[PDB]
RNA sequence: GCUUGAGUCUCGUAGAGGGGGGUAGAAUUCCAGGUGUAGCGGUGAAAUGCGUAGAGAUCUGGAGGAAUACCGGUGGCGAAGGCGGCCCCCUGGACGAAGACUGACGCUCAGGUGCGAAAGCGUGGGGAGCAAACAGGAUUAGAUACCCUGGUAGUCCACGCCGUAAACGAUGUCGACUUGGAGGUUGUGCCCUUGAGGCGUGGCUUCCGGAGCUAACGCGUUAAGUCGACCGCCUGGGGAGUA
């Protein structure tokens, strides 16, 4: 969001933006009240997060490689 | 990973913004459980001590203040 | 609410000490107690309907246990029902 | 007699009124069989946001215990007066220990 | 409150009435009465003046005190009565010295309530105080244009003004019609809505309901000949002209106001 | 023209167009510049190298006030908003802060249903 | 009579449970003023629209309404519908620990009664944003559509009516029994707080899978397994949830 950079500093680098409000909370207000889907996405956003965390762990195969 | 409300003793007070204004980010937001790591009875009363110090003017509701 | 201090005074009341506490009579009581007390927050507020389902789980249960006291026996149900003021 | 605690900020100009002000409900309470606990008076301090700008209001702490029709007359004196800017006031479950 | 009568016979059939039970019914306080008598819409000339008014049921005038002039005594209401000038109920007030006044009826005021008037009066819905000492944003009644006029704005049934704004020695009034509008800050107010505000619901039923409250029949324009209204005429309900009032005037979006004398203490017109 | 010595490079990029206007340190305006204004109309509007020459065109009409460091608010999502700053850099300026002023509300009024 | 069912009491524990009032901040919009100047807005591309009568951008101040970013979570509460700012007031339920009390007071329930998203209706207000309808511009062979610029009812509040949803874990309610694993959430006891541990024990909950069942898919101790108790319902597709 706001960032100084102290007088010698040659390049921005504004991280922050990418870790606070930028585009994320941004794009998602734009449009589409919906009031429906931030149930649905929102459950297969951790739907496919358990199968990110389960499956992930247990990919140990021989595979060949 | 090493929660500091449940390490001692805690209810969260909402007039000692030392402790309090570590587990608020720099443009005012609260930070979440996954990041910081308190057990989810210590978020609850957290962030029922943001609000209520951001309404007696402790804390700020955002940096655009 | 039915308070601490509310509650102890009916117990007494209604049934042998103190200790007593969950008699068929001093159920009815106390279930009579709360009733009463919330036709007063019934009076206003008129849509708190969960609430209203509470009323009506105590109203249902102390018509039940009337109905077992009738039952029960007839001597010590004629008791209540002038004593606690409901009955046609 | 629940418990109590009452935030007021006091608008910074008339803060030679706060010790006025600090009697001025201490008297209401205490004079209405209400026991006070812990006037941890803040004093002057700088805010996160300005409230109408004015900044640096004046902090008040009470923490009473005061029967319900006495802490709400306290409560509309709070909006008429000029002078008290945002109070709150909170939950019983005890009285503190000064708690800065 | 609201009772919807049963069509027994035709003009009972949409009745409305507006009953209040806590109203006083005996006869009023006399000596705060004195007689009212009707006009018919005429003037010193004996030509009419205001039509469609005539008529009506004897109402006497009942002494109203508007002006409260009566600073840090307490009243106790006695009984609220019926007015029929106003559309509001009034309250008989009894003072702590022996003096009984009638005042406007407040929303919350019933019989036995305390009011008191002057600088040094709570902020309790039915007290009437200056607006030096009213806090922003209240809602007040019973408002005066001047101080010491009286009481001029917001006092019919259910009728309020809320306070926006103080701007130095003016108090910046929100009417009721939605118009912004200033006046001095030494003017009294009574803080909190007017009573009766059921008094829009009723609907009269019949066309002799209108004939006892002294309203007369409004004959149309279309319905004369031209010599009578510039409307009217015509072989079957012709119209074609732009409407227009009795004497020529234009009606239906014209504006009528022009004064140049009051229109400092105007912030903003009725939208 | 008052020689102005610091001012305020308000940034306004939204996804169509971007709009880069020089204020004060009071914050009244001294010179703008749009992507649209430069050219670059229709689909070449929304892009990164237009707001870079509506960053060096709204680096004169201020050269009448002597503007030597400037003070960064950018506002809103788009191709500007990144490259509008490295161009704030390449006309001579030097950076004091960047923020990002973006109005975000706090779950507000309702935003609108398109783009199906 | 008895107490292992059900219930009552005493201490606590969490909770967007419910109703009532108040307040806070960010943003949108509009108005008023200052600066400032030719574009803004929008799109796949444009145009309608706005703007030299000075918009858009920018700053200050004001007025309003509605919703509560972060917290926030196949997390929590409620019978379901559903319920998110903080605060106070009035209330409902669930759970845990230790006892003490009642002594089968229970479960299900046709008819009945109550509650019941959203849209809708009625009366009175409120109207920022959004938005059916409608107007205009586009796209198109056409475009009474998607797309664009606007915009009424409506969403909002109080009080009534309506009684419907893919009102859906498409799965009635209640009880007993039958291998496990990883989590979450809320209590609680033991042990070393001995250092962000070690062990039991309850309630709720998510996922994966064993027997078993199933037509299969799959469910799989909050069963669609093995049983019991009552209830609702089904009997080929349309016609028809219609006359």
């Amino acid at each position: 969001i706001k960032v100084r950079e102290n007088e010698p500093f040659d390049v921005a680098l504004r991280r922050f933006k990418r870790s606070c409000e930028k585009a994320g909370v941004l794009a998602e207000v734009r449009r589409r009240e919906f009031y429906e889907k931030p149930t649905t996405e929102r459950k297969r956003a951790k739907a496919s997060a358990v199968k990110r965390h389960a499956k992930k762990l247990a990919r140990e195969n021989a595979r060949r490689t | 990973f090493c929660r500091f409300t449940a390490e001692g003793v805690q209810e969260i007070d909402y007039k000692d913004i030392a402790t309090l204004k570590n587990y608020i980010t720099e443009s005012g937001k609260i930070v979440p459980s996954r990041i910081t790591g308190t057990r989810a009875k210590y978020q609850r009363q957290l962030a029922r001590a943001i609000k209520r110090a951001r309404y007696l003017s402790l804390l700020p509701y955002t940096d655009r203040h | 609410s039915l308070s601490t201090e509310a509650t102890a005074k009916i117990v007494s009341e209604f049934g042998r000490d103190a200790n007593d506490t969950g008699s068929t009579e001093v159920q009815v009581a106390l279930l009579t107690a709360q009733i009463n007390h919330l036709q007063g927050h019934f009076a206003e507020h008129k849509k708190d309907h969960h609430s209203r389902r509470g009323l009506l789980r105590m109203v249902s249960q102390r018509r039940k246990l009337l109905d077992y006291l009738k039952r029960k026996d007839v001597a010590r149900y004629t008791q209540l029902i002038e004593r606690l003021g409901l009955r046609r | 007699m629940r418990h109590y605690e009452i935030v007021f900020m006091v608008h910074p100009d008339q803060s030679e009124q706060v010790p006025g002000m600090i009697e001025r409900y201490t008297a209401a309470i205490t004079g209405a069989e209400g026991k006070i606990h812990r006037l941890e008076d803040w004093g002057r301090r700088q805010l996160a946001y300005p409230i109408n700008k004015l900044h640096k209001a004046h902090y008040v702490l009470m923490n009473v215990e005061a029967p319900q029709e006495v802490i709400d007359e306290l409560e509309t004196t709070f909006r008429f007066n000029d002078a008290v800017i945002r109070s709150m006031v909170m939950r019983t479950k005890h009285a503190v220990t000064e708690a800065s | 409150a609201v009772v919807k009568c049963k069509p027994t016979s035709p003009g009972r059939r949409h009745v409305v009435k507006v009953v209040n039970p806590e109203l006083h019914k005996g006869k009023p306080f006399a000596p705060l009465l004195e007689k009212n008598s009707k006009s018919g819409g005429r003037n010193n000339n004996g030509r009419i003046t205001t039509r469609h008014i005539g008529g009506g049921h004897k109402q006497a005038y009942r002494i109203v005190d508007f002006k409260r002039n009566k600073d840090g005594i307490p009243a106790v209401v006695e009984r609220l009565e019926y007015d029929p000038n106003r559309s509001a109920n009034i309250a008989l007030v009894l003072y702590k010295d022996g003096e009984r006044r009638y005042i406007l009826a407040p929303k919350g005021l019933k019989a036995g309530d305390q009011i008191q008037s002057g600088v040094d009066a709570a902020i309790k819905p039915g007290n009437t105080l200056p607006m030096r000492n009213i806090p922003v944003g209240s809602t007040v009644h019973n408002v005066e244009m001047k101080p010491g006029k009286g009481g001029q704005l917001a006092r019919s049934a259910g009728t309020y003004v809320q306070i926006v704004a103080r701007d130095g020695a003016y108090v910046t009034l929100r009417l009721r019609s939605g118009e912004m509008r200033k006046v001095e800050a030494d003017c009294r107010a009574t803080l909190g809505e007017v009573g009766n505000a059921e008094h829009m619901l009723r609907v009269l039923g019949k066309a002799g309901a209108a004939r006892w409250r002294g309203v007369r029949p409004t004959v149309r324009g279309t319905a004369m000949n031209p010599v009578d209204h510039p409307h009217g005429g015509g072989e079957g309900r012709n119209f074609g002209k732009h409407p227009v009032t009795p004497w020529g005037v234009q009606t239906k979006g014209k504006k009528t106001r022009s004064n140049k004398r009051t229109d400092k203490f105007i912030v903003r017109r009725r939208s | 023209r008052k020689q102005v010595s610091d001012g305020v490079a308000h940034i306004h990029a939204s996804f169509n167009n971007t709009i880069v206007t020089i204020t004060d340190r009071q914050g009244n305006a001294l010179g703008w510049a749009t992507a649209g204004g430069s050219g670059f109309r229709g689909s070449r509007k929304s892009t990164p190298f237009a707001a870079q020459v509506a960053a060096e065109r709204c680096a004169d009409a201020v050269k009448e006030y002597g503007i030597k460091n400037l003070e960064v608010m950018v506002k809103g999502p788009g191709p500007g908003r990144e490259s509008t700053i490295r161009a704030l850099n390449a006309a001579g300026f030097r950076i004091t802060n960047i923020t990002d002023v973006t109005p975000i509300p706090h779950n507000g009024c309702r935003p609108p249903k398109k783009r199906r």
